[PDB]
RNA sequence: AAUAGAUCCGUAACUUCGGGAAAAGGAUUGGCUCUGAGGACAUUAAUGUUAACUCAGAACUGAAACGGACAAGGGGA
RNA sequence: AAAAACCGUAAAUCCUAUCUUUUAAAGGAAGGAGAAGUCGUAACAAGGUUUCCGUAGGUGAACCUGCGGAAGGAUCAU
RNA sequence: UUCAAAGAAUCAUUCUUUUUAAAAUCCGAUUUUGUUACUUUGAGUA
RNA sequence: AACCUGGUUGAUCUUGCCAGUAGUCAUAUGCUUGUCUCAAAGAUUAAGCCAUGCAAGUGAAAGUAUAUAUAUAUAUAUGUAGAAACUGCGAACGGCUCAUUAAAACAGUUAUAGUCUACUUGACAUUUAUAAGGAUAACUACGGAAAAGCUGUAGCUAAUACUUGCAUUAUCCUUUUGGAUAAGUAUUUGUUAGAAGGAAUUAUAACAAAGAAGUAACACGUAAAGUGUGUAUCAAUCGAGUUUCUGACCUAUCAGCUUUUGAUGUUAGGGUAUUGGCCUAACAUGGCUAUGACGGGUAACGGGGAAUUAGAGUUCGAUUCCGGAGAGGGAGCCUGA
């Protein structure tokens, strides 16, 4: 399923000898919903395992600008730079843009730092009125048809500039 | 399917093998183990074409079953073992000690040695991998990791090593001053003491090696073997010493006798 | 004004908070460019500043055409010997190379390409040093002994 | 009697090179929920107000049906 | 576990179109070979109208004629 | 677009060796001075 | 051994071909054939069709034996073996053929800093215990079917089959020694520091999250303590998949191809063992070509090589070896490294 049967660069067509191979493979893709943990396993080549999950509810997703990961439940998927299907349709993806609960780190920021390592950030006003409201927003890191678990960062600073801008001179 | 090859045709099988044409349509292919294919020779063949021990494959089962033969001091029973480029091989029964070397027209000989050499192995380290916890391993030319050599140690040394307990008993340097022995090229086999290194960025490293009569000859950084300081090999060498001669002088020595 | 397309790429190693724009050496004797150690572009397949590791050969070739996106086309021209003649024969044949945007390549231009991994259908090289060459008439027409 | 609207595809002999041609011959078409594209207007490169129906794409849906009635070429040698 | 649905991989069958190869055919029109066949005498001699070219028309056939060429001419020349 | 002179060895010649502008290196001396084709040597050659 | 000769004419000298001549690991065939050595052999056409038989099995210390048989001091302990069966490994090697295939395959030359890797080899591990659980084959009894390498039900039992599960180490300081502190292998995510390579987003280290699989509830016995089997990771090895550059026969009475149906590239993702239009979405309009693209033909698998050679060349290579492909034609898939 990968390598032949495409035009060549000069567009021209070629013959085709040495029918499909095992190694090529090419798995069938994991529209990995969110919902109730669910991750089946595929046997990759030489008895390697991959976890296909189909839906997530959760995951690790890290305060990079503390550098800290905490895990949290992914709330809903607003945006994807891919398909707009995607969205729509609600799957997971690794550049996905998704709304998750902020109220582990909240706490854990009053816990740590008091109020409401290399401490005394400073923190950012878009980025706090988010957790005022209690759902902040995210973007996946991992292959959830890879490694079988959703999990990210938050966005902030420019990137999240970017991508509010983009989900709404804007409709 | 298409899985690994396990047969070896006889016209296929490494030159220095020296196998003959017409003995039969397949050579014994080594099993994977401390050394290459190419840069090895199984033991079945050692003790059958080279010390003549034995007389056909069954014979070689014949010696290995019974538990004399010991490859670095320890027992070997596969048949197509993979001996290696230089190592001590102990025949209990006979109370022989052998050392695989290479003659000057690059094939593998069991050279004698006495039983005080045969605990002083040499390994070429191939690379210096550090683990967890900043321990450094030598990975050398038998195959080998040696966990915690001296920091001292480069990638292209050589370390000699005890055979009884595994260890390292002192290192030999590249400097423009240590005699080595090629291995793998036109000058397989010959011992010299390296004139000159040149390092060519992002390509093979080239040395030039001066031989005892002061003919250079010119080798593959990877195709080399660091034997000893100018002072003396570290190891005993086969009667030609590593001095290649040229055929048109080899044929005067061979008429005189 | 450092991204306009549906993305910023995030330029891997950058690092963002803690530290003490990112950049390589590529090696070989190449020098990285200026432009590519100060400039605001980002590019995951330039050999500078992407993913992308220069290993494998190192060809001269001429710009054939840059209309592509941050890709160009280079022609190498050779001779081939034609035994029973005795004689030598013109021959070309051109190899996409990614070109990052730190360099300006115009057609005419010799550059040097080292091979890196397959980042398309038919790349396989990365512009490295890029010279000005004033060319007259059309590139593929010109006959270049490197 | 047979289709016959529209969109997309494909279209031979022959030819006065203009045609033949709607050649021949295929596919699609409803409803609903969406997505994308196509303009005008002001403030000190950036932020708001506001209008046409026109295309393209995707889910879902139904007794596989949708130019649903009306309207509307049979082609070829 | 049967069973069902939907993306996908997709054998196979049929329609249509195109291409390739082979092949039938009334009739037409060539070429080659054969035999002492019929009609003429075109060319080789100034071959009895010098020969030949391009082009056009005509005639039983070779061929003839017009226009412009060539000598490979039958003239190296008052 | 950088040409020659001088010195030992066979046989009457042939053959071997040194320097002779300028810029950076060593306190009168210590040493690199476009690219390619081409050509010479190697390496790697079941 | 760098070679020529007969044939146009009445005769001559040329051009020019026909014919002669020799070789062929080059095939067939005719005639003939006393010895020995050596040995190609259903490739050509039909990768056409196949009766029959064989071609991959495996237990000598080391998984599981009241099928059973035997022997020693006397129902006791040792044993020796052992049909069947479960389990393990192999059957992906080998052997055959040359249909497909024209920058494809192959060859030389690279890369894998873009990957997988059984057996074998070297290192070497982390969040009831005088030893834990059911469930099954073989076997027994009742059966069905014309037939098959078909098998239903009931009853039991094992295992290295399947499944649970039992210390300790390191670090700080007064300074042999006393207290003190800490505890996840791969893999994934975020934030950082950073012996080698040619170049690291490298090895490795720290912090914050997840986290597989394991670290022996297993079997036999060598120095006058060992081995087998199994296990995490790294490394080696046997290999493999992709990959760079360069190299091919005839044909233009094939000149423009590719691009809705991915064509060329960017971005994001999916998928893969990994890179990649490999696939998907959006976007851009690119990519190749008289140095022959795109087509067509090949009575074309490529190479190492073979014949003929003074030197050039010409022709051949199904066929000992290497690489590729296929098992009537396609397609799909399980187990498994």
């Amino acid at each position: 399923r990968d390598g032949r049967h495409k035009l060549r660069l000069t567009g021209g067509k070629k013959k085709i000898h040495k029918k499909k191979r095992k190694y090529e493979l090419g798995r069938p893709p994991s529209n990995t919903k969110l919902g109730s943990r669910q991750v089946h396993v595929v046997r990759g080549r030489g008895r390697n395992y991959k976890y296909r999950a189909i839906k997530l509810d959760s995951g690790s997703f890290s305060w990079p600008t503390f550098g800290i990961s905490k895990n949290t439940r992914i709330i809903d998927v607003v945006y994807n730079a891919s398909n707009n299907e995607l969205v729509r349709t609600k799957t997971l993806v690794k550049n996905c843009i998704v709304v998750i609960d902020s109220h582990p780190f909240t706490t854990w920021y009053e816990n740590t730092f008091g109020t409401t390592i290399g401490k005394s950030k400073n923190i950012d006003p878009l980025l706090l009125e988010q957790f005022k409201q209690g759902r902040v927003l995210a973007c996946i890191s991992s292959r959830p048809g890879q490694c079988g678990k959703a999990d990210g960062y938050i966005i902030e600073g420019d990137e999240l500039l970017f991508y509010k801008r983009k989900m709404d001179k804007r409709n | 399917g298409k899985g690994i090859k396990k047969h070896l045709k006889r016209v296929n099988a490494p030159s220095h093998w020296m196998l003959n044409k017409m003995g039969g349509q397949y050579a014994p292919k080594t099993s994977s183990g401390p050394h290459k294919l190419l840069e090895s020779i199984p033991l079945v063949i050692l003790l059958r074409n080279r010390l003549k021990y034995a007389l056909t494959f069954d014979e070689v089962k014949m010696i290995l079953i019974q538990k004399i033969v010991k490859v670095d001091n320890k027992v070997r029973t596969d048949c197509t073992f993979p001996v290696g480029l230089m190592d001590v091989i102990h025949i209990t029964k006979s109370n022989e000690y052998f050392r695989l070397l290479y003659d000057i027209k690059g094939r593998f000989v069991p050279h004698r040695i006495t039983n005080e050499e045969s605990k002083y192995k040499l390994c070429k380290v191939k690379k210096i991998l550090l683990r967890k916890g900043r321990l450094s391993i030598a990975v050398t030319h038998d195959g080998r990791s040696i966990p915690y050599i001296h920091p001292d140690v480069k990638v292209n040394d050589t370390v000699r090593l005890d055979l009884e307990t595994g260890k390292v008993l002192e290192h030999l340097k590249f400097q423009v001053g240590s005699l080595v022995m090629v291995t793998a090229g036109h000058s397989v086999g010959r011992v010299g003491v390296i004139s000159s290194i040149d390092k060519n960025m992002g390509t093979y490293d080239i040395i030039h090696v001066k031989d005892s009569r002061n003919k250079v000859f010119a080798t593959r950084l990877s195709n080399v073997f660091v034997i000893g300081d100018n002072t003396k090999p570290y190891i005993s060498l086969p009667r030609e010493k590593g001095i290649k001669l040229d055929i048109i002088e080899e044929r005067r020595n061979r008429l005189k006798a | 004004d450092v991204q306009h397309e549906r993305a910023y790429q995030k330029q891997e190693g950058a690092s963002f908070f803690n530290s003490k724009r990112y950049w390589k050496k590529v090696g070989l004797g190449f020098a990285t460019p200026k432009e590519a150690k100060e400039g605001v572009y980002v590019d995951k397949k330039c050999p500078f500043t992407g993913n992308v590791s220069i290993r494998g050969r190192i060809l001269k070739g001429m710009v054939i055409s840059n209309k592509m996106k941050r890709t160009i086309i280079i022609r190498r021209n050779y001779l081939h010997y034609v035994k029973k003649y005795n004689r030598f024969e013109k021959r070309h044949k051109n190899i996409p190379c990614h070109c990052s945007p730190c360099f300006d390549v115009k057609e005419g231009d010799i550059v040097t390409v080292g091979q890196c991994r397959p980042l398309s259908k038919t790349v396989r090289f990365n512009v490295l040093h890029v010279e000005k060459h004033q060319i007259f008439g059309s590139a593929r027409k010109q006959f270049v002994l490197f």
